[PDB]
């Protein structure tokens, strides 16, 4: 540390690589729920969370219950340790409410003043977040599986939908339509992801084992089928052998990681759709619905925080290394999200806990004379051979 | 040294990996008829860094030295061949067989210039000019089995035999494991023990691929490596 | 002697041969005066990204 | 996208900003229909927009159809008027190879040969509906560039065979000239999109 | 307002002025 | 909001970039050196560096490269800002008119991108085809450069190799091609692409790749002769091209990194290289020319030149001579000689370029009492660190001083009529006069005719019709200049001695009491035309000239002693025009009229030193706008001179003080010396332009000087300073300095140099039971490289290091305070450390050491072991207030001289600064920005008022006042918080709102409050209130001061209109430039006003001012708002400029 901070006073290193390294260090010491717990409002399982992309403040929280919460997660308090509180929530008494499991839920990208849903229950809903009202809803034949806004298009506000169906939809906020669908995949569409590099580039993954990449501008059918052999354009390419249940762009958009069914990740450069071979060993994935995980930001190395059945495993993305299972909950992960600003991790299981996992990288340091002031030792942490 | 080991507190080639799994591989076993086949998943007991190993095994392929095939009876079940013993034994096995010129013609045209684990009817028809009775001379010569209509995955005749004896080998030394002590048990022990008669391709080339398939872990002890079944 | 910073370049063999050690000769006149435009003219090209 | 400037000059400004329309279509890769009332001449903002892909030697991005301009087009209309098309292009942009697919076509050797020559040199195509129905695949077989449906509400029934012929075209540049796009029923504006912009 | 006060593109109070207006009479 | 002023006191001096090139001129040799945001040009000339232009821009200068287009005359200059912007400069010239020309501009940002940790990279084709850059890992950015079209078109391509350390286009290839070196996890790789244009892709390129060394970090690709690149590590430097490779691993480079290099000939033959720790190396490939007539590279030769300054860049220039750009010291001019110097170097220094480099920490003393403080900093690192002493005040440059004593007068004398140019100094003595001829520089006691030494003088000098006078007390004697003969004396009828007199080229008065005489001169006659009794007897008089005035004065200025009054009389009939009576006790001493640019002023002085100034009316005698002046406390004699083209005053006093006008309002700037009682002008052929200056022991002569112009001192440590603080008490500085030594054989480490901590005049090592009893040892490898800690005990007068202090082995000391403590009368140092291993990512042990210094040695007075690293220290209110890691601890300072901790603070992830008002803290943490706690003296304990919870890492904070809080952040930004007054709910009130956002563009080390400008201008008049100085990596000082709303808006407005009317280079808008930037958000500008902007204003033609203040509407504290005039904002505009 002194060395870092020395480097950066004389401006012998740029300040990047302070900043970088600590934060580094402090993925490097996550630990459970150390100065904070998040609360239990949900009873059922945490199927999605979505943290506020212009503060980082506020996480939106949906669970099978169909209920919505949303949390706020600064500690106006001025403890060193406090609760995670729930802000509002869109509960069973509410008119609105989902009446069946909530399987995404999206912050609008350029503000927080809306918010969308998607639920088992066939519908898209867009919520007035001042009053918690919804503006429009969009019905569909099928369960909806996942959706997403693209976090950079400012052209179009365009919402991809995979369903059970084969096709996947696109709902036009501005214009209110949802007539739009685009023709190429087999089965349920499982994952859905816009490219945060590119408007128009929509990432889709299905049971079909296959992942496609549109430009939804385009009358042509979609542009690249992933072939996780590398040798052909769409007759029998697959990125896996199993269902592809998650998608996550890297923080750059230079590559797409999948992971499926066959409990491999995959990574892929998404310009070409080439399989980069990187090899993860082992990633546990039973999951017959999407699994949302997601990559670091701001770190010398980037990480992926993947569920690993009922732990988060932490990989170094270029380098495949498995860094550390981080093993708080008691029944299977099924998301997780990245506060970078922090380098907190919060995550959602069917245990309907939702668990902060942060830095934890020394004590507060007593002084020896104190009588009984100090860090204290606590006796749970003594042994007792008596 | 001063700064840059501060940012975070965190030899064997794919080629000598190969080399020397591929002397662990009983010949007389098959009477040489099968050529020695090492899986994937032994060359990363070796090589543990599987994105290196991954990357090597690619760069083995284009230089043309080994072949990998599909072997099915798992999802990762990829076989490593050297190609100058599948092709010597191939052409073998073919020496006045009926098959044997569409088989001649495989070797020397399309395993020259194809890496692939699998052909599709495309390029077999007019890249390289296959007749579709030919694909069928190939299909009983076992050079190919069918994956789907007008697909196809390279083949090992005979391979039968070893994956036979791999799949009821595995699982018996794993039960090895599961049924010892604790379900502990020490390598060096393992390794001393009269190798059940179901165990017929050997007992390292069995521990290679349980560890290479993270089906066991490893665990290093003062009395040496020690197998366990992973928490999982 | 080293031979093999003899011929360093010559460009003109007057630069610096009135490089006066007194410096105080140079302490006044030491500076630059700041450049301060007001006229302007149009650019012959623009940097654009695709 | 450079129009060669006499030919600009020569256009109103309605048909200026319909050749840039054109011009956005062809980078979104999506077709259109240019709806204009008859009589504000929109065979001549086809005729400027394509003099314009072949003048600018347009070098398609990322993808098998390397030309640089304009690949084969094919041009489907009544018989009636496949000779104005024919007089307007040797009017406006000489250097094209038009030839009618027809009858009254100056073709002498089996009109499947035809095809083929406009096909390997990059002329256009000057065909009936009729032939479309019925040389349906030596027609599709080959990778037409342009397909422009003049009086396109010609296909404006889903369940009509010259619709479903139109539709097997491979290409994503479909245009749609009509006077009328929905007569009776929003229908056919379904089969026109349908055409214009699958799945839309 | 708790919300929408600070930009991260159209701003959320008039894309949900046009649903509204877009859903009511 | 808030409202804020920030201007740039020293322009950043660190050089980040330099360049070589015909810039200006196809015939001109240029040095262009790259200072942070500052570009400067310099052409090479007889004299060496001459100066051309200097220029700004509204960026950090990331990259800057000469190119020359095909069909360019001249090289065009490209630059990229780190915040992206582009530009291709291109020089031009209409005369004295030098107008940099923006050719091309834009932006190249990518919308995301993870920026690389290498920095940004920028690499010009040498066919000029392309600019490459590299901002972000996986991206190349391809930069067209073409002729017919009017537009160049920035496209990108994918890389596959993503830590990409060094790039290089290569000469002698058809294509452009690029070599790089690139790290994966199988280690470093050199590799080759080409890139097409065309196809906006990589192609193979013409070499295979090839592994390197592990520390390899430089590509130099050497011109087409030889071809290919040679790679640069830690250990060997090794020539690639296609199948030739050459390796050679010199041991005189593995002691330190090279980090830059330059080519020293046209095709490759001598590159230089420069170390970390300042070796120049002199790279010098071998060529064969093989049979065929080709010629390929037989050897590589490394050699040692010397030591220079630890170069951030080289540019060789002409002859010899090379640039040494500097970050960490002194830029230098060197030579190259050819025979190895008696050391064994062959470097030797021509210039020195002063850096203020990296300012670690600084403070303000005002070390003379006078009421004008100075700034002492830690400037440097490594063999560079020093401090600097930084002044605000005229100096003069001494061309003669002698030893004489009692010298009471003073003036220049030419005994050849002949001359233009001086050559005789006149001194008058307690009843005596001497006369000093100037042969040259040779300076000899002489005897002149006519004039008499033994009377007393009060006026001689040259007068009209080629003659010589001289006023004793006894008479006025006039003397023919070529016959040095007496041709006319006068005296009074009854030889009653002068008591005063004055003189000028024509006319003359003497005063005997009250009894007035004038007299005008002329050929070989004193002529008394008038005379007159005043009412009172008389003090001092003038009557120089004024205006158009040929050479005689119409009016007389007189100052009596018994009413205290200044007076204008008409010279012929001392008609009384005008009395002012200015009151107090004290005789006016001193009067001169003089102009100051085309405005007439009476200056008159008091025996107590104060000066009274007037506009005086050259028609009507009256005075106007009466002001007043405190110069100092000795009787000031006041003298003109004249400087340049403009007369200018001087005060003689105990506090030397200068008088002028800027922009019609005067100016007093105090000047650097001690004493001078006399003073007056000189122009001899040795000391031309000068001035005489002299005390009761000294004559000193010559020239001052230029205005206002702030002084540096340097004094070298050695080492690196880290900490400084002043002790009144003990009339010292202690300085905390790290020096680095090597583990010797004998595992004990030696200094690599004699450095201020191993030559003290006392030294002390420090002893302590706590680590040593408590820790197992711990070792290094022989040649590892330590740090070791001293407190530096340093003279305030002599700069003399009086005492070193060296802490225990693996001990950092990381903060300094000097206070009392408790009731405790003595003053000590205190000093906060850590104990560093290499094993431990944060310090788990420290101490606090109290210090007291007495009878020249250091006495330890009290230890305590902490669990951390001390970070900050600060005393607060008799108590010591520290920060520990992430813990915040208040110290009671006890009876039996112990530490006692008082109460904690917990919440923080680490407590890097500390700043305190009353019973506030200011806590700037290293990621969660800025914490306000108070403490409770009723409880004993903390409350954490509010924090700011943006996710801002810190560099400095400061409070402004008891509601503002500056913080400095790690992306060159500044903020404000404040305590939010709207909040209603115990939440709103915790949250501190950001109401200043401004992008500095350096990074701020150190906050201090203070000013270098005299504080006895004490007027309720100032615009502008509070003054906080920082210091900066760049060597850049600044200020920011605080501004009323109503100048705020005002001078936000007055922004608005100069970014119209004032053009830039690049054509950066000055709102992007100044817009709040990190990689998270981008936010413009709000509540700081461009200093630097807001003056440049006094700097443009006055048409552009006139378009500037167009409807303005502008209030000058009556709330008369008027339409502004420019000369009310120049008036505002200068009141800004004399704040700093
Ligand atoms: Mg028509």
């Amino acid at each position: 540390m002194l060395g870092f901070l020395s480097a950066r006073q004389t401006g012998l290193e740029d300040p990047l690589r302070l900043r970088r390294a600590e934060s580094t260090r402090r993925v490097l010491g996550l630990e459970l729920n150390k100065d904070r717990d998040v609360e239990r409002i949900h009873g059922g399982g945490i199927n999605t969370l979505d943290i506020e992309p212009v503060e980082g403040r506020y996480m939106l929280s949906g669970g099978s219950d169909g209920v919505i919460v949303l949390y706020d997660l600064e500690n106006s308090s001025r403890q060193s340790y406090y609760t995670c509180k729930a802000v509002c929530s869109i509960g069973r008494d509410h008119p609105d409410v989902h009446r069946y499991s909530v399987e995404t839920v999206q912050w609008y990208p350029h503000d927080t003043g809306m918010f969308t849903s998607s639920s088992f229950d066939k519908t898209l809903k867009v919520w007035d977040t001042n009053t918690l009202q919804t503006a429009d809803v969009f019905n569909f034949e099928e369960t909806v599986y996942s959706h997403h806004m693209s976090p950079v298009s400012t052209k179009h506000c365009l919402v991809a939908v995979g369903t059970r169906g084969p096709k996947v939809q696109l709902c036009d906020l501005k214009s209110g339509s949802c007539s739009h669908i685009l023709q190429g995949h087999r089965q349920e569409i499982l994952a859905v992801s816009w490219s945060p590099r590119y408007d128009y580039i929509l990432a889709t993954a299905s049971a079909d084992s296959r992942v496609k990449l549109w430009d939804v501008r385009r009358a042509s059918g979609c542009l690249i089928t992933l072939d996780q052999h590398n040798g052909a354009v769409e007759s029998a390419n697959t990125a896996h052998n199993g269902k592809v249940n998650g998608l996550c762009f890297t923080s750059d958009g230079l590559h797409l990681l999948t992971v499926g069914t066959d409990n491999r990740m995959r990574l892929w450069n998404s310009s070409n759709g080439e399989n980069t071979l990187v090899n993860y060993g082992k990633v546990c994935n039973n999951s017959k619905k999407g699994l949302k995980f997601t990559v670091s930001c701001g770190c010398s190395s980037e990480f992926v925080f993947v569920p690993y059945g009922s732990t988060i495993a932490v990989y170094t993305v270029y380098s495949g290394e498995q860094i550390t299972m981080l093993k708080g909950h008691y029944k299977t992960v099924d998301c997780c999200v990245f506060q970078s600003n922090f380098q907190e991790l919060y995550s959602g299981s069917r245990d309907c806990n939702i668990l902060a996992w942060v830095p934890s990288l020394y004590e507060p340091v007593p002084d020896d004379d104190e009588t009984t002031t100090k860090s204290q030792l606590n006796p749970a942490f003594e042994d007792a051979w008596s | 040294h001063h700064l840059i080991p501060e940012t975070f507190g965190v030899p064997g080639s794919a080629r000598a990996a190969v080399s020397e799994l591929m002397q662990l591989f009983p010949r007389g076993l098959f009477e040489d008829a099968l050529p020695p086949i090492v899986l994937r998943s032994q060359v990363y007991s070796l090589v543990p860094d599987r994105t290196v190993a991954d990357r090597q095994l690619k760069e083995l392929q284009e230089q043309g030295e080994i072949r990998i095939v599909q072997l099915g009876f798992d999802l990762d079940a990829h076989g490593i061949i050297f190609t100058e013993d599948y092709r010597t034994r191939v052409l073998k096995a073919c020496d006045g067989r009926p098959y044997a010129g569409a088989v001649q013609k495989f070797l020397a045209s399309v395993l020259p210039a194809c890496g692939d684990l699998s052909f599709q009817q495309d390029q077999m028809t007019q890249t390289f000019g296959f007749r579709d009775s030919e694909i069928t001379h190939l299909v009983n010569a076992g050079v190919l089995t069918v994956r789907d209509a007008g697909s196809w995955w390279l083949a090992v005749p005979g391979a039968g035999r070893f994956i036979k004896y791999f799949v009821k080998g595995r699982q018996a030394v794993l039960s090895m494991v599961r049924k010892a002590k604790y379900r502990e048990l020490l390598l060096s022990e393992l390794l001393g023990r009269r190798a059940p008669v179901v165990v017929r391709l050997g007992l390292t080339y069995h521990v290679h691929d349980l560890i290479g398939a993270q089906l066991v872990d490893c665990i290093s002890t003062t009395s040496g490596t020690l197998l366990r079944l992973p928490e999982t | 002697m080293a031979d093999f910073l003899k011929g360093l370049p010559v460009y003109n063999k007057s630069n610096f041969s009135r490089f006066h050690a007194d410096s105080v000769c140079k302490a006044s006149n030491r500076r630059p005066s700041v450049y301060l435009p007001t006229r302007e003219y149009p650019s012959e090209q623009i940097i654009v990204t695709e | 996208f450079k129009v060669p400037g006499f030919l600009f000059k020569k256009l109103f400004k309605y048909q200026q900003t319909g050749v840039r329309w054109l011009w956005e279509l062809h980078c979104q890769q999506a077709g259109g229909i240019l709806g204009d009332e008859m009589g504000l001449g929109k065979t001549i903002q086809i005729i400027a927009f394509l003099a314009g892909l072949s003048y600018s030697k347009i070098r398609t991005r990322g993808s098998n159809y390397r030309f640089e301009g304009l690949g084969p087009t094919v041009i489907v209309c009544p018989t009636t008027v496949m000779h104005q098309w024919v007089k307007e292009f040797h009017t406006w942009w000489p250097p094209f190879r038009v030839a009618i697919l027809h009858e009254t076509g100056s073709y002498t050797h089996k009109k499947e040969k035809l095809i083929r020559d406009v096909a390997h040199c990059h002329g256009i195509l000057i065909t009936s509906y009729s032939y479309i129905r019925l040389m349906q695949d030596d027609i599709s077989r080959y990778d037409w560039h342009y397909v422009i449906l003049d009086e396109g509400h010609k296909i404006r029934n889903p369940n009509a065979a010259v619709t479903l012929a139109c539709k097997q075209f491979r290409t994503p540049h479909r245009i749609i000239l009509s006077g009328s796009p929905m007569q009776n029923n929003l229908r056919e504006l379904w089969s026109l999109f349908d055409f214009i912009f699958p799945g839309k | 307002s708790r919300f929408g006060k600070k930009r991260n593109p159209l701003a959320s109070s008039s894309l949900l002025a046009k649903m509204r207006a877009r859903n009511h009479l | 909001m808030s409202y804020n002023y920030v201007v740039t006191a020293q322009k950043p001096t660190a050089v980040n970039g330099c360049v070589t090139g015909h810039f200006t001129s196809a015939e001109d040799l240029n040095l262009l050196i790259a200072k942070n945001t500052r570009l400067e040009i310099y052409v090479v000339t007889a004299e060496g560096l001459r100066p051309v232009k200097e220029v700004g821009m509204y960026g950090k200068i990331a990259v800057m490269e000469l190119f020359r287009p095909k069909g360019e005359s001249k090289d065009l200059l490209f630059i990229l800002t780190a915040k992206y912007n582009a530009c291709i400069l291109e020089y031009k010239q209409s005369g004295e008119s030098i107008d940099i020309i923006t050719r091309a501009h834009g932006n190249v940002q990518d919308r995301i991108g993870r920026p690389s940790e290498t920095g940004i990279i920028g690499i010009i084709d040498p066919e000029c085809r392309m600019i490459g850059l590299r901002l972000y890992d996986g991206l190349f950015k391809v930069i067209p450069l073409d002729r017919d079209n009017k537009e160049l078109k920035a496209f990108n391509i994918r890389l596959e190799e993503l830590h990409v350390i060094d790039v290089k286009f290569l000469y002698g290839c058809q294509a452009p091609t690029i070599c790089f070196v690139y790290q994966d996890p199988q280690g470093r790789h050199v590799k080759t692409y080409e890139v097409s244009l065309r196809e906006k892709e990589f192609n193979k390129g013409p070499w295979k790749q090839e592994n390197v060394e592990a520390e390899a970090s430089m590509v130099i690709a050497v011109p087409e002769p030889f071809g290919g690149a040679i790679i640069i590590g830690q250990e060997s430097i090794t020539y690639h091209n296609g199948d030739k490779y050459l390796a050679i691993a010199p041991p005189i480079i593995k002691q330190s990194t090279i980090v830059c290099h330059n080519r020293v000939d046209p095709n490759g033959s001598r590159y230089l290289l420069g170390d970390m720790e300042g070796r120049l190396f002199m790279l010098l490939l071998e060529k064969e020319e093989q049979m065929d007539g080709t010629v390929t590279l037989k050897d590589l030769r490394v050699e040692l030149l010397g030591e220079t300054s630890i170069a951030e860049c080289l540019t060789y220039l002409d002859n010899g001579v090379v640039f040494v750009g500097s970050r960490l010291g002194d830029s230098q001019l060197v030579k190259l000689n050819v025979d190895s110097n008696e050391q064994g170097s062959y470097v030797v220094a021509m210039e020195t370029f002063t850096n203020l480099g990296p300012i670690v920490d600084m403070c303000v003393v005002d070390l003379e009492r006078q009421g004008q403080g100075q700034l002492v900093t830690c400037s440097g690192a490594f063999k560079e660190g020093s401090l600097r002493i930084i002044r605000n005040g005229i100096g003069i440059h001494e061309h003669a001083s002698i030893d004489l004593p009692g010298i009471k007068g003073l003036w220049p004398l030419r005994s050849d009529p002949n001359r233009e140019t001086d050559d005789t100094l006149v001194l008058s003595f307690v009843g005596q006069t001497r006369v000093l001829m100037l042969n040259g520089e040779e300076v000899e006691e002489t005897e002149l005719m006519g004039f008499v030494d033994d009377q007393q003088t009060f006026f001689c000098g040259n007068v009209a019709h080629q003659q010589l006078i001289q006023i004793t007390s006894a008479s006025v004697r006039l003397v023919s200049q070529e016959p040095k003969a007496l041709v006319s004396e006068w005296k009074e009828p009854q030889a009653k001695n002068i008591s005063v007199a004055s003189c000028n080229s024509s006319q003359v008065v003497v005063a005997v009491g009250r009894a007035l005489y004038y007299l005008q001169i002329h050929p070989q006659e004193l002529r008394q035309i008038s005379h007159t009794e005043m009412e009172h007897e008389v003090a001092c008089l003038d009557i120089t000239p004024l205006g158009d005035s040929n050479g005689l004065s119409p009016l007389c200025a007189i100052g009596l002693w018994t009413d205290i009054s200044a007076r204008i009389l008409k010279l012929p009939s001392f008609e009384l025009l005008h009395k002012e009576m200015l009151g107090g006790e004290i005789i006016p001493r001193s009067i001169l009229m003089t102009t100051f640019e085309s405005s007439h002023y009476l200056l008159c002085a008091l025996g107590d030193g104060a000066l009274f100034y007037f506009g005086l009316n050259i028609e009507t005698g009256l005075l106007s706008d009466r002001k007043k002046v405190t110069l100092g406390t000795q009787p000031t004699v006041l003298r003109t001179f004249r400087s340049l083209s403009t007369t200018n005053v001087f005060a003689c006093s105990d506090r030397p003080t200068v008088i002028y006008s800027s922009n019609h309002k005067l100016v007093f700037s105090n000047v650097n010396l001690k004493e001078v009682n006399y003073m007056c002008p000189l122009n001899s052929d040795g000391y031309p332009d000068s001035l005489a200056l002299a005390n009761n022991s000294t004559l000193t002569i010559g020239t001052i000087d230029e205005i206002q112009k702030l002084h540096i001192r340097t004094v070298p440590l050695y080492e690196s300073p880290r900490k400084i603080c002043y002790q009144e008490v003990s009339q010292c500085f202690g300085v905390l300095s790290s020096r680095i030594e090597v583990q010797d054989t004998s595992g004990g480490t030696t200094a690599l140099r004699p450095s201020a901590s191993t030559q003290a005049l006392s030294s002390s090592v420090s002893s302590s039971k706590l680590f040593s009893s408590s820790t197992a040892p711990h070792e290094t490898s022989f040649g590892e490289e330590v740090e070791v800690h001293n407190l530096l005990i340093i003279d305030q007068h002599t700069f003399e290091v009086l005492h070193a202090h060296q802490f225990l082995q693996n001990e950092y000391a990381l903060s300094l305070v000097s206070c009392k403590l408790g009731k405790d009368p003595n003053t000590y140092f205190i000093v906060g450390t850590a104990m560093v291993y290499p094993e431990e990512a944060e310090p788990k042990q420290g101490r606090i050491v109290v210090f007291q210094y007495s009878d020249g040695k250091l006495q330890t007075v009290a230890e305590k072991e902490v669990k951390g690293a001390v970070y900050s220290m600060v005393e607060f209110n008799g108590k010591l207030l520290a920060s520990i890691n992430s813990t915040v601890r208040l110290y009671e300072w006890t009876t039996e001289k112990e530490l006692r901790t008082e109460c904690n603070h917990y919440n923080n992830i680490m407590a890097l600064y500390l700043k305190t008002k009353g019973d506030f803290i200011l806590v700037g943490d290293l990621m969660r920005s800025v914490l306000l706690l108070a403490y409770k003296p009723m409880e004993g304990n903390f409350e954490e008022i509010a924090r700011d919870f943006n996710p801002n890492w810190m560099s400095a904070v400061e409070i402004l006042d008891d509601d503002n809080f500056l913080g400095a952040e790690n992306a060159f930004n500044l903020f404000v918080c404040q305590k939010d007054s709207a909040a209603t709910t115990d939440e709103e009130r915790q949250h501190l709102q950001e109401v200043g956002l401004f992008h500095l563009g350096e990074f701020v080390n150190v906050f201090c409050h203070g000013s270098l400008v005299m504080q006895n201008l004490g007027e309720t008049s100032t615009p502008t209130q509070g003054s906080v100085l920082f210091g900066t990596v760049n060597g850049m000082i600044g200020l920011v001061t605080s501004l009323s709303e109503s100048w705020y808006n005002l001078l936000l407005d007055m922004q608005n209109r100069l970014n119209k009317v004032i053009k830039s280079v690049g054509k950066i808008e000055h709102s992007f430039w100044r817009s709040f930037h990190t990689e998270r958000k981008t936010e413009p500008a709000t509540g700081f006003i461009d200093g630097d902007l807001i003056e440049s204003f006094l700097d443009i033609s006055r048409p552009k001012m006139q378009e500037v203040v167009a409807n303005l509407q502008y209030d000058d504290g009556s709330g008369m708002k008027r339409e502004a005039t420019a000369d009310d904002l120049i008036k505002v505009v200068e009141e800004l400029t004399r704040i700093h």
